């Protein structure tokens, strides 16, 4: 063990949830980004307002 | 002045239209009393109602 | 102080602007919304308004 650093990196959590209650609470996910990927079309902004 | 490219021309008018934070910046740019606010001969209209 | 002097500013370049930025924004509601810029009569009677 040479030595210590601190490396900033993001981590991505699930948490099963429902109206009433948290089933599941911060589930580390293996990914460093949100899993879904999204496909768009006419994608765009009009009054910071989404639409495709 | 009789040719195209203006050489004849012995004198020329440049007339410059600019905001009143632009009017500071050139004061300070030729070194002038910004405190004396300038005035000449309009060269644009109000034809269309701007605000 | 700076807050007057920031203000003043601003306030310069969006009345010297309000009509671009008006026509513009015009511009992308009408390709991207909708064609139909009816916001007083809109309500006032439902008639057909097609999107052609």
């Amino acid at each position: 063990k040479i030595a210590e650093r601190q490396i900033k990196r993001r981590r991505v959590y699930k948490s099963i949830i429902t109206c009433t209650a948290v089933l599941k609470d911060k589930q580390l996910i293996a990914g460093e980004h949100i899993p879904i990927v999204p496909v768009f079309g006419e994608w765009g902004f009009v009054e910071d307002k989404e639409v495709y | 002045s009789k040719l195209m490219d203006k050489s004849d021309a012995r004198h020329c008018t440049v007339i410059h239209s600019m905001s009143q934070n632009g009017w500071e910046d050139f004061a300070e740019k030729y070194d002038l009393d910004a405190d004396d606010i300038p005035s000449f001969q309009n060269p644009n209209d109000w034809v269309f109602p701007w605000l | 102080n700076r807050l007057e002097s920031i203000l003043s500013r601003f306030d310069a370049d969006w009345t010297a602007s309000d009509e671009a930025r008006r026509e513009a924004k015009n511009d992308l509601f009408f390709s991207r919304v909708s064609q139909w810029d009816d916001w007083l009569s809109q309500y006032t009677t439902l008639q057909y308004r097609g999107q052609f």
